[PDB]
Parts: C-alpha cells; sequence; structure tokens
RNA sequence: GGUUGCGGCCAUAUCUACCAGAAAGCACCGUUUCCCGUCCGAUCAACUGUAGUUAAGCUGGUAAGAGCCUGACCGAGUAGUGUAGUGGGUGACCAUACGCGAAACUCAGGUGCUGCAAUCU
RNA sequence: ACAGAAAUCUCCAGUAGAACAAAAGGGUAAAAGCCCCCUUGAUUUUGAUUUUCAGUGUGAAUACAAACCAUGAAAGUGUG
RNA sequence: UCACCUUGACCUAUUCUCAAACUUUAAAUAUGUAAGAAGUCCUUGUUACUUAAUUGAACGUGGACAUUUGAAUGAAGAGC
C-alpha cells in the first residue's frame, strides 16, 4: 500500500512545497533530527565525519527515518547515547504525488522527500577522536536505507563549525572564542568595542 | 527604540526635502512640469515664504541642475524703502510682492508696459494684455507648505505683485474681506489690510484699553514716535518709492567672503582620519582592556 | 478526436523563406496622429512658406 | 480557462525596483522631448495612465508627436513575417532618451572636428572606426619578473 | 539649568465614557462643559464587541481638552478630591501622568437638575517649550533625548509644586 | 566657510547614542483686537521682534556603531550557461573542447555632493 | 474611576507589516489610505492610437483636438 | 515562599535546512535601437501654434563639407 522508492527516486519535478497552494501534504515520518548529546560543548566533540551524496536524487523521509534509527542504535550500543552528536542535515521538503485513467490526471500528495545534490552531507555526526571507527561504521550501515551512493568523508574541520581544527585551536588559545550552549560565537574585528568587551572579556591582553 | 538591521536595511529614504520638511514634491510636481509641446519655455513661479522676521519672494525657474531666481525681494530690504517695523505684516508682504512685481518688470523691459494698478484701492484685478504688445509675465503663485486660509500673507504678496503689473491667476475669496454668504470680496477691509488698517486699529484700541501690553508691543513704533493714524502714508510713501526705484541694491558684505570663510572655518570641528580612528580604538582598547 | 493544439514549428522558417521585411521607410512621413493645433499651423506657415520661394525667384 | 489581458505576465516588469518606490523625481518631468529623437521604453509601475503594453518594454523609437504631457513614439513590431508600425501614446514618466544617440552625435562633432584639422593640413586622417585589432610584437622583460609557476594541484577534499 | 528647559503642563483631557447614546451622555457632556468652560466632543465607538453593550459608531464617550490657567486649576481640583496621594503607577514613561474621580463640581454651579452622577478621568500631558517642532506643518523635527519629558523628571516637577507625596498610603 | 529660500541627484544623505556650534540666519519663544481655524490661539490664522533662550529643532563632529555606497587576481574563473563529439557512465549524472560568466562570502575604503539667489567676524 | 485580553482618552514607536468594493498580482505615505468641503468630466462632437488581431469586428484602454463645465488661491487635474 | 532543581511563552544573539505560484542580488543564451548626404554646422524666411519677448517649434532659402561619406563581412541584383 505503498510505492516503491524507485517511483520517487529521481529529481524530475520542479519542488513542490507544501504551501498555501498545496493545504493537504502528510506530516513528514522523521521528526528528530539533532541525536546523542546536542548540548555537548564544541569542545567536547573535535571530530566531524559526513555521509555524503554522491547522486542528484530524492531521498524518501522514510529512508531518513530508516538510517537515522540505525546510525543512532548502532552508535548508542557500541559507545554510549552521550558520545556521539548527531544531526540530520536534509529536510523533506518536497512533496511527492500519487495519482490513483489519464484524464484529469494530477496528482494527490503521496508523501515527503528530500532533494538532495551531488557532494551533500545527509548526516553528519561530532565525536570525540578515539570514536572514528564507530562513528564510519554507524554511517557505512546507515547507507544501507538510503538508495545510490554515499561516501564517508572525514571533515577537517573542529566539530560542526565551518574552521579548520588548526584555526579553531589558534582561535581558541586567542581569544576569539566564546561557547554557546551547543555552538560557539566568535569575535570580530568590527562592532562596537563596549560590546566586544561586554561579551568575550578573555581577548585584549 | 532598538531599530533591526533588517528595517534599516529595507527602509528607503524620502528625498531630502521631503525628509527637510521643505518641499511638497506632489505640489511641485503640478507647479513645475511644463506642457510638453512649450518646449524649453520656462514656468515661473513666484515662491513666497513667511519665516519669522523675514519674508521672502523670488520668481524662481526650474532646470535639470537645479532651480534658477529671476529676481528676488526681501522684507528686510524694505527699510530703504521705509518700512522698518512688522516686517512680516500682512501690508509688509504687500510690499514686498509689489517689489518684486516692479524688479522682475524692469529686469525684463515690461516696466513702460504693465504699470498695474498705480493707485491702490483694493479691488479684484488681473492684469490685462496690452494689444498688439507683449503680454504681461505670467507667474504663478508657490505657497508651499503653508495653509490656504482667508486673510493669510501669502495673498497679500500675491495682490501687491498683481498689482505691480504681473500676470498671476488667482481667484479672491481668500484676501481679507471675503465673506461666505455673498460672493463678494469687501474693498474696504481689503484696502485697510493693504495700507496696514489691522495694525492701526489695534494700537488705537490698545492706547485707549491698556498700556502695559501697548508697551510690550509695539514699543519701537513709540521709540520712533509713529503714530497709530499714520502707517498709512508710511506704507504710500513705501509704494512711491517701490514703483520708483526697485533695482534692488545690495548690502555692502562688510568684510569680504575669504575673511567671513577663514573665520568661519574656526569653528567647524574636521573629520578625523584612519590613523587618529586605529590610534583611538587603540588607546581605547588600552584605556577598557589593559585591567585598569 | 482529439488531436494537436498549437505549435510554433516552422513558423520561423516560413517567415524567412520571404525574410522579414523592413517597413521602408520616407522622407515626409504621414501626419497620422500628430497634433491637431500644430498640424493647422503648419499649414498657414507653408502656405506663407510657398508665397516667400514664390516671391523670391518669381 | 486562459488569460489574455492587458497586463499579464506582468509581475516583474511593471515592479518598483527595490528602494525606488514613490514619488517620480522631477528631471523625468523637465527632460525636454523633441520630434524625431530617439527615445527608450521602460513603463513606470507608478503611474496607471499612458502606460504602454508590455510587448513594447526595452523597445526603442522616434517620437512623432508632442502633447500636453506626452509623446508619441514610432516602434516597430515583428507581425508574423514582415514589420508594422505602431503609435504610441506614452506619457514621459514611461519615456526617456537613448544614450546611443547621445554617443553616435559626439562621434558625428568628433568627425567634423578631425575633417577640419585635416583640411588644415594632412588630408587623408582615415575618420571610420575600427574593429579591435590583433596585438603587435612585445618584448617582454624578466627583470624582477623570472617565470616561476608550479604545477596542477593534488585532489583534497576539504570537507 | 535652563529657562527654557523647563517643565508645563500642556493640556488636561476629561474622559468620561458612557458606553450608550441619550440622555445620560447628553449630561455627561454638560457636566463636562460647565467645569471645562468649553463645549466638549464626543467620541465613537471604533467596533462592536456585544458583551460591552456597544454598538460601532454609537458615541459612547465624551471628552474635552483644556489647556493654559485653565488647565491647572482643574488638576488643582482632581488633586484636592484626590487628597495628593498618586501612586508609584499613574505615570507614564513618557512623562504624563493622571487619574480619576467623581463629583468634584460642588462649586462653580450652574442650574443643576441633579438626576445621576458621572465619574470622571483626567490625563495630563507634560512638554517643555520647543514641542512645537513636533507639530507644525513645517519641518516637522523630533524633541530630542535631553528634551523629552521621562517619569524621573516628572515626578520631581509633581512632588515639587503642588508639593504632593507619590505611592504613599 | 557658516546660514537662509528654492532646488538637482535621492541614505556616502538614513538610524542609535553622546558632545560642541562664534557671527548672522533659522528656530523655539511673546500676544489675541483684526482675517481665519479649532473641544483646546496645541495645530492653523493674525500681530510684535517686543518679554527671553541656545534647552530643543537645525548644523557639525565622535563611535574597532547598525545600515548604505564603492572597489578587490577575496571567494572564483567557482556555480550556472551557449556550442561540439559514434566522449564516459546501466542510469543518475559527469569530464573534456571552444566561449561567456554570477551571488553569498571575505577584506579594504568611504559616510552626502552640488546649481541659482541672498546674507554673515 | 467603573474598565479587565477586548469600550474610551494620552504619549511614544511604527517604511506600511493597514487601507484602497469584489480574485490575484502590480501600485500608492504632507497619498491613490482616512476625514471634511465643493461638485457631476459617469457630459458633447468626431477622428487617431494600443491590446486582443486578419493588424477585421467587439470589449477595454491611451493621448490629443473642438466645446461646455467642475474643482482649487493656483499650477494643474478630471472624457467614470 | 502566602522569594524556592522541577517556568508556557515572548524577546535577544546564534544554528541545521528549503520554495512553480518567495526574494535584496543575478548570469549565459535569446532580444530593442544606433553606427549619418533624408547627415552635420553657419546665416535668416513662414505661421492663425507657442513664448513675457521671432522665445521656441516645425518646415524652408542661401552657403561649407566628395566616398575612409563616418565599424565588419557578404550581397546571391534591389524594390514593387
Ligand atoms: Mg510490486
Ligand atoms: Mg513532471
Ligand atoms: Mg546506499
Ligand atoms: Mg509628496
Ligand atoms: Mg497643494
Ligand atoms: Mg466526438
Ligand atoms: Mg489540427
Ligand atoms: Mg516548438
Ligand atoms: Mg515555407
Ligand atoms: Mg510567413
Ligand atoms: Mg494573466
Ligand atoms: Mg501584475
Ligand atoms: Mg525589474
Ligand atoms: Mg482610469
Ligand atoms: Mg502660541
Ligand atoms: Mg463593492
Ligand atoms: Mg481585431
Ligand atoms: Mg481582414
Ligand atoms: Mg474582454
Ligand atoms: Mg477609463
Ligand atoms: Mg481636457
Ligand atoms: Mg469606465
Ligand atoms: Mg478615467
Ligand atoms: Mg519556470
Ligand atoms: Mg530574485
Ligand atoms: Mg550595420
Ligand atoms: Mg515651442
Amino acid at each position: 500500500a505503498r510505492r516503491p522508492a524507485r517511483c520517487y527516486r529521481y529529481q524530475k519535478n520542479k519542488p513542490y512545497p507544501k504551501s498555501r497552494y498545496n493545504r493537504a501534504v502528510p506530516d513528514s515520518k522523521i521528526r528528530i533530527y539533532d541525536l546523542g548529546k546536542k548540548k555537548a560543548t564544541v569542545d567536547e566533540f573535535p571530530l566531524c565525519v559526513h555521509l555524503v551524496s554522491n547522486e542528484l536524487e530524492q531521498l524518501s523521509s522514510e529512508a531518513l527515518e530508516a538510517a537515522r534509527i540505525c546510525a543512532n542504535k548502532y552508535m548508542t550500543t557500541v559507545s554510549g547515547r552521550d558520545a556521539f552528536h548527531l544531526r540530520v542535515r536534509v529536510h523533506p521538503f518536497h512533496v511527492l504525488r500519487i495519482n490513483k485513467g489519464m484524464r484529469g490526471a494530477w496528482g494527490k500528495p503521496h508523501g515527503l522527500a528530500a532533494r538532495v545534490d551531488i557532494g551533500q552531507i545527509i548526516f553528519s555526526v561530532r565525536t570525540k577522536d578515539s570514536n572514528k571507527d564507530v562513528v564510519v561504521e554507524g554511517l557505512r550501515r546507515a547507507r544501507y536505507k538510503f538508495p545510490g551512493q554515499q561516501k564517508i568523508i572525514l571533515s577537517k574541520k573542529w566539530g560542526f563549525t565551518n574552521l579548520d581544527r588548526p584555526e579553531y585551536l589558534k582561535k581558541r588559545e586567542a581569544g576569539e572564542v566564546k561557547d554557546d550552549g551547543a555552538f560557539v560565537k566568535f569575535l570580530s574585528k568590527k562592532g562596537s568595542l563596549e560590546n566586544n568587551i561586554r561579551e568575550f572579556p578573555e581577548y585584549f591582553a | 527604540d532598538a531599530k533591526s538591521s533588517a528595517y534599516s536595511s529595507r527602509f528607503q529614504t524620502p528625498f531630502r526635502r521631503r525628509r527637510e520638511g521643505k518641499t511638497d514634491y506632489y505640489q511641485r510636481k503640478r507647479l513645475v512640469t511644463q506642457h510638453k509641446a512649450k518646449y524649453n519655455t520656462p514656468k515661473y513661479r513666484l515662491v513666497v515664504r513667511f519665516t519669522n522676521k523675514d519674508i521672502i519672494c523670488q520668481i524662481i525657474s526650474s532646470t535639470i541642475t537645479g532651480d534658477v531666481v529671476l529676481a528676488a525681494a526681501y522684507s528686510h530690504e524694505l527699510p530703504r524703502y521705509g518700512i522698518t517695523h512688522g516686517l512680516t505684516n500682512w501690508a509688509a508682504a504687500y510690499a514686498t510682492g509689489l517689489l518684486i512685481a516692479r524688479r522682475t518688470l524692469q529686469k525684463l523691459g515690461l516696466d513702460e508696459t504693465y504699470k498695474g494698478v498705480e493707485e491702490v484701492e483694493g479691488e479684484y484685478e488681473l492684469t490685462e494684455a496690452v494689444e498688439d504688445g507683449p503680454r504681461p509675465f505670467k507667474v504663478f503663485l508657490d505657497i508651499g507648505l503653508q495653509r490656504t486660509t482667508t486673510g493669510a500673507r501669502v495673498f497679500g504678496a500675491l495682490k501687491g505683485a498683481s498689482d505691480g503689473g504681473l500676470y498671476v491667476p488667482h481667484s479672491e475669496n481668500r484676501f481679507p474681506g471675503w465673506d461666505f454668504e455673498t460672493e463678494e470680496i469687501d474693498p474696504e477691509l481689503l484696502r485697510s489690510y493693504i495700507f496696514g488698517g489691522h495694525v492701526s486699529q489695534y494700537m488705537e484700541e490698545l492706547a485707549d484699553d491698556d498700556e502695559e501690553r501697548f508697551s510690550e508691543l509695539f514699543k519701537g513704533y513709540l521709540a520712533d514716535d509713529i503714530d497709530a493714524d499714520s502707517l498709512e502714508d508710511i506704507y504710500t510713501s513705501a509704494h512711491e518709492a517701490i514703483r520708483a526705484d526697485p533695482a534692488f541694491k545690495p548690502t555692502e558684505k562688510k568684510f569680504t567672503k575669504e575673511q567671513y570663510a577663514a573665520e568661519s572655518k574656526k569653528y567647524r570641528q574636521t573629520k578625523l582620519s584612519k590613523e587618529e580612528r586605529a590610534a583611538r580604538v587603540a588607546a581605547k582598547i588600552a584605556a577598557l582592556a589593559g585591567q585598569q | 478526436a482529439k488531436s494537436k493544439n498549437h505549435t510554433a514549428h516552422n513558423q520561423t522558417r516560413k517567415a524567412h523563406r520571404n525574410g522579414i521585411k523592413k517597413p521602408k521607410t520616407y522622407k515626409y512621413p504621414s501626419l497620422k496622429g500628430v497634433d491637431p493645433k500644430f498640424r493647422r499651423n503648419h499649414k498657414h506657415a507653408l502656405h506663407g512658406t510657398a508665397k516667400a520661394l514664390a516671391a523670391a525667384k518669381k | 480557462g486562459k488569460s489574455h489581458g492587458y497586463r499579464s505576465r506582468t509581475r516583474y516588469m511593471f515592479q518598483r525596483d527595490f528602494r525606488k518606490h514613490g514619488a517620480v523625481h522631477l528631471s523625468t518631468y523637465l527632460k525636454v522631448y523633441k520630434v524625431g529623437d530617439i527615445v527608450d521604453i521602460k513603463a513606470n509601475g507608478s503611474i496607471q495612465k499612458g502606460m504602454p503594453h508590455k510587448f513594447y518594454q526595452g523597445k526603442t523609437g522616434v517620437v512623432y508627436n508632442v502633447t500636453k504631457s506626452s509623446v508619441g513614439v514610432i516602434i516597430n513590431k515583428m507581425v508574423g513575417n514582415r514589420y508594422l508600425e505602431k503609435r504610441l501614446n506614452l506619457r514621459v514618466e514611461h519615456i526617456k532618451h537613448s544614450k546611443c544617440r547621445q554617443e553616435f552625435l559626439e562621434r558625428v562633432k568628433a568627425n567634423a572636428a578631425k575633417r577640419a584639422e585635416a583640411k588644415a593640413q594632412g588630408v587623408a586622417v582615415q575618420l571610420k572606426r575600427q574593429p579591435a585589432q590583433p596585438r603587435e610584437s612585445r618584448i617582454v622583460s624578466t627583470e624582477g619578473n623570472v617565470p616561476q609557476t608550479l604545477a596542477p594541484v593534488p585532489y583534497e577534499t576539504f570537507i | 539649568q535652563n529657562p527654557m528647559r523647563d517643565l508645563k503642563i500642556e493640556k488636561l483631557v476629561l474622559n468620561i465614557s458612557v458606553g450608550e447614546s441619550g440622555d445620560r451622555l447628553t449630561r455627561a457632556s454638560k457636566v463636562l462643559e460647565q467645569l471645562s468652560g468649553q463645549t466638549p466632543v464626543q467620541s465613537k465607538a471604533r467596533y462592536t464587541v456585544r458583551t460591552f453593550g456597544i454598538r460601532r459608531n454609537e458615541k459612547i464617550a465624551v471628552h474635552v481638552t483644556v489647556r493654559g490657567p485653565k488647565a491647572e486649576e482643574i488638576l488643582e481640583r482632581g488633586l484636592k478630591v484626590k487628597e495628593y496621594q498618586l501612586r508609584d503607577r499613574n505615570f507614564s514613561a513618557t512623562g504624563n501622568f493622571g487619574f480619576g474621580i467623581d463629583e468634584h463640581i460642588d462649586l462653580g454651579i450652574k442650574y443643576d437638575p441633579s438626576i445621576g452622577i458621572f465619574g470622571m478621568d483626567f490625563y495630563v500631558v507634560m512638554n517643555r517649550p520647543g514641542a512645537r517642532v513636533t507639530r507644525r506643518k513645517r519641518c516637522k523635527g523630533t524633541v530630542g533625548n535631553s528634551h523629552k519629558t521621562t517619569k524621573e523628571d516628572t515626578v520631581s516637577w509633581f512632588k515639587q509644586k503642588y508639593d504632593a507625596d507619590v505611592l504613599d498610603k
């Protein structure tokens, strides 16, 4: 009572979002996009591992659940559920239609899928450096729930941030880094010095 | 408080003088836009502005790069014609409008023809075109932002410029003496306003009612010993002097423009440079995060 | 029965068989939609110029 | 059904061009148009009178008529396999002068000037434009410029 | 500091909301009239709730604005009725202040057909010289930050002249 | 050079906060008989530059300010894209050839200019 | 004061986040919104032009010209 | 408690991801015009239009400029 995903595998249509014209879209069954120890400090989880798409296709929300649960459960079992942070980095925003014999054959909403490119991250995990084999094995287990080809790239970035590991260490053993609840805030050379003293005391030495 | 950055980025400023509150650009479009088949003919406006302590009347056309003044008359140059006090009154506006009319008609060669209403009586009149001669100078009234009300001094300036021989299109329901019942202007109140009778009757009734007000007000009148019943021939001799020599003598200029400029430069705060800004930032860093 | 609604296929090749024509301009276009007051004065300004060049040569 | 009104498919054409809404500046109303001037057509969306059809956006034509607030414009329009002359009645805020007819008129004045300095002496001054030419012989020095460059780069992922 | 930076009363508005039309609000307009010396103006209802018993555009209120010396003595009468006890509240952050009373028309009395009483809202708007720049037609400016009225400055002025006390029971 | 009136281009001009402004101007300010307008001479109107003041407006400056503007071989010749092949690949797509070529980003710089008229240590 | 989340009144902020009969899009801030005053230009004559297009018609619209008017101090605007 | 681990929100600075009927920005390809003798300058003729005013407008007379006469390539004749 569900069409196989090869029917809706490829990005054949313009993106059909839930809008004021769609109005009757069933709910995405992936609803949790951060898992593990999501509240952890940027300094806690320096190593970032990425599951990256090699193909231009669509990932169903069913497949996103089925891979998220598998990677989460392998990492929870082998390494404990507070030793990793998992982020689904795609959201199923495209509505797939089904026409359930060709007069008036415009389809009603079937489901929700996520349009991915070559080189988009689907899942990102940050851990300690000693958890690398468990994370790579969890993501390679999560590969089987996704159609197409996906590579496991070790990021050269500290955590979920967008700067390199020696650059982040040069930035935090100097004074341009202060913590947020799960992410971090950086100090700039621009803005009022009264506010850049109100935050970041540890710089200007 | 707290204008957001999105608000600042999406904000559209009004022009400069709408921001300054000086130009109704809605009115300016209609006053400045020439008939396109009259191709380069300048459309002339009698700009009349009443600040405190001065009346400005300028005959202005518009160009691409800016407006151009044909002639200008100020109420503070009426002391050369014999009006020292009340330089923003309704009659002073009349004398300034008569002066801009005579100055413009002397600048354009239309002073022999188009004398105007030579003896001011206060009747509704338009400058008729001389047959087989030049047409009179067509000027359009620019009152700017101030309200059109019955008895306002913009129409004193209108009345004086029309009486000086300019063609200004105007109706008569905005002069003092108009009444809302019958469509008729009253020349008695119109002529008394032209010759300052509304000021003079006030001086008479204050001089018969109470003197602590009549010494606060009209003190310079008493110092120049001008009677209440003698403003009319002051204004009449002023109109004769205007019609006899309106040709704009300027002032002496009295410590010339470079000596004005060098003295007024010593009060301009000069904008700083990158070097003083970097030094200021570094010294502020030392003073604020240098551990007291 | 259902058929082919519309296509612009072959239409540019047909238009370039005789090779889309510019409308062949002339000195002195017509006064079609030219302003009538300008036309009325243009009539008299050309009447007087015909007489002026008549008297200039004779 | 279908819809082919006068201003159909004009959602973006007659839009008013971010942070430039509101009143039209006054040089638009003080520009002077003569019959025979070559004008560009771009409809202001904030003035609905005298407004050209959406076909005429970006079209360039000749003033044939001048009126109280409007000019008439000849535009050539390709109807089928020929060109038809269209007469437009456009107010002057939908009209601007062509800068090409400026540039060509200073080229006409330059041509007359150099022909005058060729008549003064030195005839055959060669006063047509030329396309961009192939460059001549250079000598390239190696003075503080010793040619030093490496190879193609290895692949790294940097993700 | 500066005489032009002095704090004045500019207007005092007397609002009586009578959520109906007819004789009661006609007499509520009357009781505003002989106190103010001025004819008041009625206010229409903006919309309809059908819980307050008000319908849209029904003239359910009266108010009048009094200025200058006439405002000052009506304010003095209102503070004698309120026994000079304003609160920590009643003072706006913008430096305006008001209260509410009833039945203070004991003196300054007309023919007086005493059938029915009304309560009444006092509101006082406080400013400095130079507030014309936000009200005039030409060059409509904004009052500067130093020149604005504040709650601290208006409560200092109020526990000066009229020599009252705020917040106290 | 200041200031005024009228502008042009419409933020390099706006916004937030603070500090200065001689002279003239502008301004606030003073009065209600008159023309006029309001519930209210607050706004509008009139009258006096008199009773007063630079407090505000206004102008100028400051700010590792927000915004805006300019530039950069900064990203980036990247993305995209016209043309070509009996190129590759099951496909999805991709590479090469001949051309065109972004935006965000990152830096650095800037923060009204100017026309007519009048006036001013 | 009654009076609360909603009744009126006062101040501050507010680039439109409102409104403009009715779809949706465009447009509009001393306005095209709101409120008031005056009105009938929603008139007459007959051409031109644009869009649909065959460059026919019809509908709708544009700009003028000859009048007569309205409005405003006026420039101007007004042929729904 | 009658100011307390276990507060809904709301605002503030961040964060992951998107849009045929979203957008500050914005290509490539496609598309309008121009690249002159019906052109340009100098002088002065017409008129009932226009200007305060031969001020302009439009069309003119007389004069100066000879194919490198105003980019390229081609033209197979061009136009009707
Ligand atoms: Mg099956
Ligand atoms: Mg499809
Ligand atoms: Mg797979
Ligand atoms: Mg405007
Ligand atoms: Mg107006
Ligand atoms: Mg059948
Ligand atoms: Mg068929
Ligand atoms: Mg086709
Ligand atoms: Mg064919
Ligand atoms: Mg054909
Ligand atoms: Mg449509
Ligand atoms: Mg639209
Ligand atoms: Mg556009
Ligand atoms: Mg219409
Ligand atoms: Mg006053
Ligand atoms: Mg309706
Ligand atoms: Mg047709
Ligand atoms: Mg036919
Ligand atoms: Mg139709
Ligand atoms: Mg219509
Ligand atoms: Mg008309
Ligand atoms: Mg209609
Ligand atoms: Mg209409
Ligand atoms: Mg599309
Ligand atoms: Mg866009
Ligand atoms: Mg060519
Ligand atoms: Mg002309």
